RNA sequence: GAGUUGAAAAUAAGCAGAGAUCCGGAGAUUCCCGAAUAGGUCAACCUUUCGAACUUCUGCUGAAUCCAUGGGCAGGCAAGAGACAACCUGGCGAACUGAAACAUCUUAGUAGCCAGAGGAAAAGAAAGCAAAAGCGAUUCCCGUAGUAGCGGCGAGCGAAAUGGGAGCAGCCUAAACCGUGAAAACGGGGUUGUGGGAGAGGCUGCUAGGCGAAUCAGUGGAGUGCGGAACCCUAGAUGGUGAAAGUCCAGUAGCCGAAAGCAUCACUCUGACCCGAGUAGCAUGGGGCACGUGGAAUCCCGUGUGAAUCAGCAAGGACCACCUUGCAAGGCUAAAUACUCCUGGGUGACCGAUAGCGAAGUAGUACCGUGAGGGA
RNA sequence: GUAACGCAAACAUUGGUGAGAAUCCAAUGCCCCGAAAACCUAAGGGUUCCUCCGCAAGGUUCGUCCACGGAGGGUGAGUCAGGGCCUAAGAUCAGGCCGAAAGGCGUAGUCGAUGGACAACAGGUGAAUAUUCCUGUACUACCCCUUGUUGGUCCCGAGG
RNA sequence: GUAGAGAAAAUGCCUCGAGCCAAUGUUCGAGUACCAGGCGCUACGGCGCUGAAGUAACCGAUGCCAUACUCCCAGGAAAAGCUCGAACGACCUUCAACAAAAGGGUACCUGUACCCGAAACCGACACAGGUAGGUAGGUAGAGAAUACCUAGGGGCGCGAG
């Protein structure tokens, strides 16, 4: 699970990203608090799985970049562009 | 500041003395001036601070031969 | 340029389980949530309306003295609280 | 290479031989305040147009006037800024005290403040010492010596050369000449002292680790101690373990090991002309050299004057003569030397809770103070 | 085991609670304040507010009680107050002047209410908030659409 | 409306159901409530139903008119919002800027608890102290003094002799 993951994801490409990004961090994130879900039906596990899933996601964003340029001066004004245009919406399983 | 922009002269330290030898310290400043110079190429006045001793030195070497020793120009 | 202080997409913490919240659903028609301290009205009500696809006819919003802002959003006469809070657990 | 999900340790769910938890090297992220830097502010917030503010870099422009300067708009990984125990360089610079009072003098160029920078810093390659005998840049220790001296000749202050060491290293530049007007601004020619010039004729270490000898019982909580019987040693350093262990444990002597990163080795002269100029010297006022102006040299400074160029200039403790030594008014430079907020390794006729850091407990805390600050 | 127990407004009874009550709760009397010893605000405190529990310590006695200890809660705004507007005293000050350093003066501006400028009232509800939530009836500022005029906007010269 | 560098201020022309400026007052807001009192709860707290009359006279403020009036001299902030307006100088400009109309539709940050003539701030204390402003009832009285009271709040955290 933990080694695959490069195989996964370094496959993905950046405007895949984005999506796959924001589903884990909508769901399986905010989802499961709320009542912390049902009580007996935390997994508290997978709180675990998607801080984990998502830090993995976001250092590809990044660690291409580097191979490209950017420098983190850039990545943090297109952080604020990218962060600026969202809009929160229904996450799977609802 | 009493220092002059082309000779570098700062005032300087005196225990100036009595007839009993009962110190004090005073500065002895330099001798400057708010003059007009006379530059050669522009032909216009210069409104600087300078020493006496600049005086003569520019009188001496060409204000531009004086004035490339202390960086700044063109007013 | 939209946020006074940019945050996140996160923003909402936990919905309050108390007696008085419970009552308020009632009455009131509307939820009560702990959200960001930096977090704006504006910022709340697009949030919620654009997750539930519900209208909030309005916010107010206050900072326990701790420090973590609570909000209590109303909701329209349409939209029924009692019904979509049990669909979250409240009841 | 086996159990983990920080400390106190409880639950709940996970991740673990397809190798986690951990350990090391290299990267990524790093809300807000703070040099703070989009603007404001009552630090950790508010407003935005979402911006490294401001300066020198660099592209264009176009003020009062031709050129130019101020200024405006741009691009910019964009160098600078702040912090830092002591040590250090530079600026300013006390007084109490000592002199049995006190003003010269001493405290002292010390404490303090201010600015600056490095691992050291500063010094530094002779316009130097010294004496007719010689030495060859600095810097530090021993010494000369508490001697020569200076000093209301009072209190006090106090050198250097010769001599022994520690450590050694030497460089570059401007003009006279050349070329592209000419001190429009650039390249070459040379820079030296018992005179010199140009001109004309992968290697190892460090940052993780690894393997690593030899003991058993009696002893009435517990045995490493006691009497008994053994064994190892290139291991009898250490810390632990129910009671003090070479042989119980972790270790140690001894050997082994690095993808990645850091350090280390890898013939003539016109004696034309050149010799750092408002400079040296001089007058006058000072500072500082052990040296209080004194016969006061040497070094540096405000004021005013104002040279010479190796048939020269300066020094050799006023000064002149003769000797000898050196080449000032442009720069750079490792070492030996100073120190401890700090890291690793070792040591102690050091402390053991009124001691040792203030602080063996989540201490600069509680508490006091408007505040600097004090402080268990 | 002494001095003291912080005004000379003032208490009394019945019942309750409880291991225990002059002191805690309720009732009835009585008395005291009333340009306060009343109810609101500003500053300041900084959780003391409300609930349930506890009574080692704290409370000048006691104590079942508390501004005390433990556990959980509680502060809802377009119109109230401030900021997103404005400036005074004062502050800081680009360029500029002056100074061993630190810095000093000073214009353009920029901050800086104690002042100007601006839009909401009643009734209702509730352990703890209410011009904030509820009901009614209001008002200010923006984006629609019907008519339009051709420019707007800032700077700028006046009224105020 | 007009002249004169002149759109405002200023030197001369006319015209005004000769009138203006306001606090109170009439209505809707408000055939709603609110409401004194009655009719039922069941144990330590309010809560369901009902619901009469709802006017006049006099006294009357330090409150408002009033940034009004008179008098006086010691001569009584600024700046924006607001209203004109003609310039010049820039921008934004024909899916647009300014004016009016009902009906719509929309609505940032922080404070809000509690004490605040104090047992919670300031006085080391649950201290006979200090602490800006607001509201101001009756009877007597010239009165915000006094005396006794209302609304509201309290009997001063040792007692007994």
């Amino acid at each position: 699970v933990k080694k695959e993951d490069e195989l996964k994801e370094l496959r993905t490409k950046t405007n895949e990203q984005l999506n796959e990004e924001i589903l884990q961090l909508k769901g399986e994130l905010f989802m499961l608090r709320l009542q912390r879900s049902a009580r007996e039906n935390f997994k508290p596990s997978d709180f675990g799985r998607m801080r984990k899933r998502v830090a993995r996601m976001l250092t590809v964003k990044r660690e291409r970049e580097i191979e490209q340029g950017v420098g983190k001066r850039l990545s943090r004004k297109l952080d604020k562009a990218w962060k600026r245009s969202i809009v929160v919406r229904p996450p799977p399983s609802l | 500041r009493r220092i002059c922009p082309f000779t570098g002269k700062k005032s300087n330290k005196a225990n100036r003395v009595s007839h009993s030898n009962h110190k004090t310290k005073r500065l002895q400043f330099v001798n400057l001036q708010y003059k007009r110079v006379w530059w050669e190429a522009g032909k216009r006045f210069v409104k600087l601070r300078l020493s006496t001793k600049a005086l003569k030195t520019i009188e001496k070497n060409g204000l531009d031969a004086v004035a490339k020793k202390a960086g700044i120009d063109l007013r | 340029y939209p946020r006074r202080i940019l945050d996140v997409y996160q923003i909402l913490q936990s919905p309050i389980i108390t007696e008085a919240a419970i009552k308020n659903i009632a009455d009131e028609n509307s939820l009560l949530f702990t959200v960001d301290v930096r977090a704006d009205k504006k910022m709340i009500r697009e949030a919620i309306s654009n997750f539930f696809g519900v209208k909030v006819r309005k916010v107010n919003t206050l900072i326990r003295p701790d420090g973590t802002k609570k909000a209590y959003i109303m909701l329209n006469k349409e939209y029924n609280a009692s019904e979509l809070a049990k669909k979250i657990g409240i009841f």
